């Protein structure tokens, strides 16, 4: 299982208004996970493109596990976010019924073409 | 917008 750090769609420490950005335009289901503004209610923050608008997502490690809420029960952010590739997060809350389906990539860099 | 998501 890949680390945290290496995976595409981690971003580390940019911030909020660097992932509005980048979320800007982009179909329902791009996400992308980075660290918390804050640090003392949740590690990281997935975020979610849904419905032209951005859902932040407080994502929780205690005690060696992580999730969205009690009881966490993922070993990794990474089996986490795999996790909801393929299954909708309406169990949380109703109005996410949709899947993580497109990574916004560190490592997908387009060319500016210069003449 | 960015909301902010209760997932409890």
């Amino acid at each position: 299982n890949m680390s945290l750090q290496n995976a595409e769609w981690y971003w580390g420490d940019i911030s909020r208004e660097e992932v509005n950005e980048k979320l800007r335009d982009t179909a329902d289901g791009t996400f992308l996970v980075r660290d918390a503004s804050t640090k003392m209610h949740g590690d990281y923050t997935l975020t979610l493109r849904k419905g032209g608008n951005n859902k932040l997502i407080k994502i929780f490690h205690r005690d060696g596990k992580y999730g969205f809420s009690d009881p966490l029960t993922f070993s990794s952010v990474v089996e986490l976010i795999n996790h909801y590739r393929n299954e909708s997060l309406a169990q949380y809350n109703p109005k996410l019924d949709v899947k993580l389906l497109y990574p916004v990539s560190k490592y997908q860099q387009d060319q500016v073409v210069k003449e | 917008t960015n909301e902010y998501m209760d997932m409890k």
